[PDB]
DNA sequence: GTATTCAACATTTCCTTTTTTTTTTTTTT
DNA sequence: GGAAATGTTGAATAC
């Protein structure tokens, strides 16, 4: 329900009427089905955990002491060692530390081997430190 | 005793052990004074070249000699026969003389002081407090530090202000040019190297830095106090933070053997200011502009902002009518949005200057169109206001006569200052109430001979020197009164902050069990923090302590939060505390109006509850006089809330007027 | 700035109107010194032209 | 390759966020 | 020429 990214479909059902199809409700019932017959996590013991991370200020400042020991405070290991202007210091300690506690959570999990972090930004070559 | 300062009262030296170092004075004497431009701009550097100094101090004036700290067995050696070296004793220097020199040598003593010959801390502390990265293609980083140094005081006699000024480095490199030389001014220039765990700057011959700016005349300023969310990471980083950091480095270097005391002010009377007062003085202050016409103007070359319909817009958003027009009118009050003043070649072709000529007998007020965007676009609301009471002032000052209230200065006097047109005389005006209405002339130079007679020792302040000081000037008995800033910085409780910071991240560090909340909320049913607790702990896993990030739903404002809180912490989890309410009062000298009449002492600061930020320190004024007591009307001039923008002011407000009527005489003369 | 149908937005803070010159041979789009703010006030001619005129260039691609 | 004093313009605040904070593609010309 | 009040650079001094 988007129309900067997706097709306008009130305007496309304006148009186009009924010659715009849909599947009936019977018809999502049968591929509901049809999908949880392939995808049966309940009957096969299969669960999904779900959180909810916000900031984490002083984990990141403790993870950044111990990274840099001999330097002064955290928010100076930030600026220089890390390489952030004083204007991004709140939004970087703000996604740096959600990342580093969902990695922290999946590294201390007994058996899960694949991660997949999904960013806005690429950290590549250009933010190296 | 009062708030604290950083003038200087105590600096106790033990110098019997100054055993640790060997002292020589270089003394200079028997050249003549035409030699001495020849042959001391590099008497420091012969001397740094001579072998293994730590600092040098140049002496007072009148001793004419320089005071060198080495090692206790090395020992100074000059090739040039005219120069008299002999050692000091560490008690024949004066005792600041001496701190300054050991305030310098620190950055060595905390080292291993490097058996390489050249070790220098010539130039003293330089503490690093932020970084900037170069634009692209240049290594480095401009270094922004803080320094922390030893004058003596101008105004005050025989005492010595702990300075906190900030110092930029740039590297050495962003001032070479493409061929391979360096600029004009970035060669013989002194050369710094950054600490390798990165704490201070130091004086390096290989060094890469070099104390200036990347670019002319720049100026950064590191905060003074900064408690965002009670982060002693961030509390480091400002002004205060360093000096702590410098108090712990002088006990860490000499241990108790050399300690630097400061002086607090004796506390008479500090009245506060809260936002309240200053809302109702100032919606009864604009009220007086309606029964005027307000014009307002755009004369830039080119107009393009289309910024005067936003003046309109901000005018009457605070219900001022006003009206825009093409030119500025005869007898109304006119703003003209005009262009930078150099941007204009020529006096005639800037419509300041030429309007202003022309209508000799009309307030005016300008505006750059700049000048009234936020960083964002927004309408910057507080430039209105402030246009809008500078144009009241100005009223006032045509009218003859207040249009708001005032509080009643000393009767029988007259306010005297001097205008820049330097040991020549300069033009002296003059403003003087009788009645209800405020006279303005200028002074005689007749009358100038009996108030240059009248004030003393003190006349160098009013009759010489660049900038001098206006006066207020009581006839009858030949009394004055002249209001100094001393430059004396008022500073916040930063010891007790900064255990109380340090305490807080202690017991930050912990995630709360979930048995202590749970058990909290067994125990008190009555509080109504209960229900949140219980939310977050139903959003938050069952076994994982809960991180304090968590708790930030819950404030420190409530009865029963404060009580949640104090029962964590006697569960061992100090989290929450308040520093910025007046009961601590840590925030003293930097806020409302001290007022010490014994002394002649006084300064101002912000209202209302502290910032969390603070970006100056309030100067304390002193007021010179030559009364037995000073009357007790002149503290009545400072008790305006417009001269400075809702704030307390610290000049009294007959010298905004008068300051005002003499920049309306530099046109109509 | 014009959608073809409402919401029009000029760049331009003035009335930009067009005008034929005879004495010269020329059409001029002069400035009256109007303000940004008043977008809402009489429609000027510069906007109506460059309308009439994508009109028709769209009509001969239609009729095309 | 000096140290110290000092006068001249910057900066922040103001009846209190500047606001959100990126990488990615096919085709004809 | 937003203001006051604070603050720092550069420059001259300069001992
Ligand atoms: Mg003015």
């Amino acid at each position: 329900d988007t129309v900067i990214h997706n097709f306008d479909f009130k305007y496309l059902n304006e148009r186009l009427g009924n010659k715009l199809l849909s599947l009936s409700r019977e018809q999502k019932q049968r591929v509901n089905n049809y999908y949880h017959s392939r995808r049966n996590y309940k009957d096969n013991g299969v669960v999904l955990t779900v959180k909810y991370l916000n900031s984490r200020d002083a984990f990141l400042d403790a993870l950044l002491e111990e990274y840099k020991p001999e330097a002064r405070s955290s928010h100076f290991i930030l600026n220089h060692y890390l390489g952030i202007a004083e204007s991004e210091q709140a939004f970087v300690r703000s996604w740096l530390s959600k990342l580093l506690a969902s990695i922290k959570a999946f590294i201390s999990s007994p058996d899960n081997r694949y991660m997949l972090s999904l960013l806005n930004r690429t950290l590549d070559t250009t933010r190296q430190n | 005793q009062g708030p604290l300062s950083t003038l200087i009262e105590q600096i106790s030296i033990d110098t019997d052990w100054v055993r640790s170092f060997a002292i020589y004075c270089v003394s200079y004497k028997g050249i003549d004074f035409s030699e001495r431009p020849k042959r001391l701009v590099t008497l420091a550097s012969e001397t740094y070249k001579s072998g293994s100094v730590y600092c040098l101090v140049k002496g007072a004036n009148k001793e004419a000699c320089y005071w060198v700290l080495l090692p206790k067995d090395s020992k100074l050696d000059l090739k040039d026969t005219s120069l008299a070296i002999k050692p000091s004793s560490a008690a024949e220097l004066p005792t600041w003389q001496l701190a300054r020199l050991l305030i310098k040598a620190i950055p060595k003593v905390l080292s291993g002081t490097m058996p390489e010959i050249k070790r220098f801390e010539s130039e003293g502390l330089y503490y690093l407090v932020k970084s900037k990265k170069l634009p692209k293609d240049h290594s480095g980083y401009e270094l922004t530090t803080v320094e922390i140094d030893l004058a003596p005081c101008a105004a005050l006699g025989f005492k010595q202000t702990l300075s906190m000024g900030t110092k930029t480095f740039s590297p050495l490199s962003w001032f070479t040019l493409e061929n391979g030389e360096v600029q004009k001014k970035a060669r013989f220039a002194t050369r710094y190297q950054l600490d390798d765990v990165g704490k201070l700057v130091s004086k390096s011959i290989k060094g890469d830095y070099i104390k200036k700016p990347l670019y002319s005349n720049a100026k950064n300023r590191i905060q003074a106090i900064d408690i965002t969310k009670e982060s002693y990471s961030g509390f480091q980083l400002s002004k205060v933070g360093i000096l702590e950091q410098f108090m712990q480095d002088l006990k860490q270097a000499y241990g108790d053997s050399v300690s630097v005391k400061l002086q607090r002010i004796p506390g008479e009377k500090h009245r506060f200011v809260s936002d309240t007062i200053v809302k109702n003085h100032y919606v009864g202050l604009f009220d007086a502009l309606k029964e005027h016409r307000l014009v307002i103007c755009d004369l830039t070359e080119n107009q393009d902002t289309d910024a005067a319909l936003t003046l309109l817009h901000g005018i009457e958003h605070l219900d001022i009518n006003a009206e825009i027009a093409e030119v500025p009118i005869r007898g109304a009050l006119n703003i003209l949005i005009v262009g930078n003043k150099d941007t204009y070649k020529s006096d005639e072709e800037d419509p300041y200057q030429v309007y202003r000529k022309k209508y000799q007998d009309t307030v005016f007020q300008s505006c750059y169109p700049e000048r009234l965007w936020n960083r964002q676009g927004q309408p910057n609301r507080h430039v209105v206001e402030v246009l809008l009471k500078e144009l009241l002032i100005k009223l006032e000052v045509h009218t003859r006569k207040h249009l708001i209230e005032y509080p009643s200065g000393p009767e029988r006097c007259v306010y005297y200052m001097p205008q820049r047109p330097r040991d020549e005389p300069w033009p002296v005006y003059a403003s003087k109430l009788v009645g209800d209405e405020w006279q303005y002339t200028q002074a005689t130079q007749e009358e100038l001979e009996d108030i240059e007679l009248d004030l003393g020792n003190d006349k160098r302040h009013v009759f010489h020197g660049f900038e001098r000081s206006p006066v207020i000037y009581w006839p009858e008995t030949g009394d004055y009164a002249i209001f100094i800033d001393t430059g004396i910085q008022m500073l916040p409780e930063f010891e007790a902050v900064a255990e109380r910071l340090r305490e807080l991240k202690e017991g930050r560090s912990q995630d709360v069990p979930i048995a202590l909340l749970a058990q909290f909320i067994e125990e008190n049913p009555e509080s109504k923090v209960i229900n949140k607790l219980r939310a977050i702990l139903s959003e938050w896993d069952d076994v994982a302590p809960l991180p304090f990030d968590e708790f930030s739903t819950i404030a420190y404002k409530s009865s029963d939060e404060k009580q949640f809180y104090d029962w964590l912490r006697e569960q061992g989890f100090f989290l929450k505390t308040s520093i910025r309410g007046q009961s601590e009062g840590f925030f003293n000298a930097s806020l409302g109006f001290f007022y010490n009449r014994e002394q002649g002492m006084y300064f101002a600061g912000g209202k209302g509850s502290p910032q969390s930020k603070i970006e100056t320190f309030s100067h304390l004024y002193l007021i010179k006089h030559s009364f037995d007591a000073l009357p007790e009307e002149v503290e009545n001039l400072f008790d305006v809330y417009h001269l400075r923008h809702r704030l307390p002011t610290v000049t009294p407000y007959p010298f905004k007027h008068l300051r005002e009527y003499v920049e309306m005489q530099r046109f109509r003369s | 700035f014009s959608d073809r149908s409402f919401t029009h937005v000029s760049s331009a803070t003035h009335k930009l109107s067009l005008k034929s010159d005879f004495l010269r041979r020329k059409n001029l789009i002069f400035s009256d010194e109007k303000v940004e703010g008043s977008l809402i006030e009489k429609h000027g001619l510069l906007t109506r032209f460059v309308n009439e005129a994508d009109v028709i260039y769209q009509w001969f691609l239609g009729t095309m």
